[PDB]
RNA sequence: UCAACCUCAUCUG
């Protein structure tokens, strides 16, 4: 999928069985990112 | 967190208040003066400008997580 | 003023704004039942928790 | 064996006020309007929201939790749009909802104050009473708030944010003459605003033939219906349910038959 | 039902492995019972 | 058609 970086905010792509290393910063912690599927929120 | 829509016990809008009740405290008037000014008559609805703590604003001091 | 009847409640009540916490334990977390589920190895006795 | 005649004497009326007084009338009859007032008059609020991206430090259900709250003009048409149950078309649709919409993003450094101007209605009608504003988030710079949201007819029995009211002052017996509140010390008491006892008489003498008439009523609107038509609205929605109540005690009359 | 000999230990019981279970993690790995790990001390001395 | 045991500490009436 696609992984947000945790310092630079910039979003990489890293592949399953790929070390979890932001390019061009090497932060080692990514975040998942908004899914695209909507969920429905009753204003109550 | 921010100030809520609505006074709890009633009802009234109080949540566009916020900035001019803060204006108001800036200008030289009590905090009674103020909630007068702003039209809050009842105790329930000064109780929600009195009362609150915007923590909104140290909130937004930490850097968003996508920019 | 009852507020299904409307009429006024004989003793006035003493009302005011008190602060008042929330505290952590709620009932959601602690509703529990149990019907021939898990059992342990060593008892063979329903689980625990 | 009949039902009394009612007499209304208006007060005061301004665009948030409405202060009235009903006389000949009984205090079950009084209480109930007063109740409808609160819990059964219908109002147009947001019920459904969808948030496409939402990177505000308030999460999504707060977000959408606030805009509910948000008051929309409903002054004419929630009697013309029908409740999403009754509507025949799946979900929501024109008659049946109003929809608005959200894209704020703050791009300049300086904190962005999104506010119910920021939405946006695909009916005139519907407005969030904006013609300050209600404050829905605070975005940093780099944090973007997107949402569609759906509006519906609804009464405040189901949840408060379809109230259109926000406080009403309801009163009988302003000198205290049916003794239906017996003082321990009368003096200590203050007087009401509707009293018309002199400053040394703390109470009036009791009536023992009395009967709780002449109510005074203070009815503040939200904003989304005038202060007028939200009496007007519940009168019609207690003779309603009144009626509906009828037609299903003949129905049921006529079937033991 | 009991003799003075009887009560002199000659013959150890072993208890079935029901009275001894054995954890499992994982499948990765089998814990066994601090019966299981005593069992075996005394057959270890006794075999020595 | 379906997940360990110990241990300790913290809370609950
Ligand atoms: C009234 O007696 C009860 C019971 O005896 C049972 N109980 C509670 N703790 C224990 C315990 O440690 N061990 C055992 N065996 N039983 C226990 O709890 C007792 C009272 O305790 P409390 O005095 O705090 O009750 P408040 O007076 O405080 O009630 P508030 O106003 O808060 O509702
Ligand atoms: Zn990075
Ligand atoms: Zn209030
Ligand atoms: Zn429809």
């Amino acid at each position: 999928m696609i992984y947000i970086c945790g310092e630079c905010h910039t979003e990489n792509e890293i592949k399953s069985r790929d070390p979890i290393r932001c390019r061009e910063c090497g932060y080692r912690i990514m975040y998942k990112k908004r899914t695209k599927r909507l969920v429905v929120f009753d204003a109550r | 967190m921010i100030i809520p829509v609505r006074c709890f016990t009633c009802g009234k809008i109080v949540g566009n208040k916020w900035e001019a009740y803060l204006g108001l405290l800036q200008a030289e008037y009590t905090e009674g003066d103020a909630l007068d000014a702003l039209g809050l008559k009842r105790y329930c609805c000064r109780r929600m400008l009195l009362a609150h703590v915007d923590l909104i604003e140290k909130l937004l001091n930490y850097a968003p997580l996508e920019k | 003023y009852n507020g299904f009847t409307g009429r006024k409640i004989t003793s006035q009540i003493f009302i005011g704004p008190t602060y008042y916490q929330r505290l952590k334990h709620m009932v959601d977390d602690k509703i529990h039942s149990r019907a021939r589920g898990p059992i342990q190895i060593l008892n063979r006795q329903p689980m625990e928790g | 064996p009949y039902a009394n005649q009612p007499t209304v004497r208006i007060t005061e009326l301004t665009d948030e006020n409405v202060k009235f007084i009903i006389e000949n009338t009984d205090l079950a009859v009084a209480n109930s309007i007063r109740r409808v007032f609160i819990a059964e008059v219908p109002i147009i609020a947001i019920d459904w929201v969808q948030i496409d991206a939402n990177s505000s430090v308030l999460h999504d259900e707060f977000i959408a939790h606030r805009l509910g709250l948000i008051p929309l003009t409903s002054d004419d048409i929630v009697d013309k749009l029908q409740y999403s149950r009754d509507c025949t078309c799946e979900e929501f649709c024109p008659e049946c909802s109003v929809e608005f919409t959200l894209d704020v993003r703050c791009n300049e450094d300086q904190t962005r104050h999104v506010t119910s101007r920021d939405l946006i209605s695909n009916s005139p009608r519907v407005i969030p009473v904006t013609s300050d504003d209600i404050l829905i988030v605070k975005l940093r710079k780099g944090q973007e708030l997107r949402l569609r949201a759906y509006a519906k007819k609804g009464f405040g029995k189901e949840h408060a944010k379809w109230n259109p009211t926000a406080g009403v002052a309801f009163e009988y017996d302003p000198d205290n003459a049916l003794r239906h509140t017996v003082y321990p010390k009368p003096e200590e008491w203050p007087k009401s605003e509707y009293s018309e006892l002199d400053e040394d008489e703390s109470q009036a003498p009791y009536d023992p033939n009395g009967k709780p008439e002449r109510f005074y009523y203070n009815v503040e609107s939200c904003g989304s219906l005038r202060p007028e038509t939200i009496v007007l609205s519940a009168l019609s929605g207690l003779k309603k349910k009144l009626s509906d109540l009828q037609t299903q005690l003949s129905h049921e009359i006529q079937s033991d038959v | 039902y009991a003799r003075p000999e009887w009560m002199i230990v000659t013959v150890l019981p072993v208890p079935p492995l029901s009275v001894r279970p054995a954890v499992v993690m994982q499948g990765s790995a089998r814990n066994q019972d601090d019966l299981t790990h005593k069992l075996a001390d005394i057959v270890k001395i006794n075999n020595q």
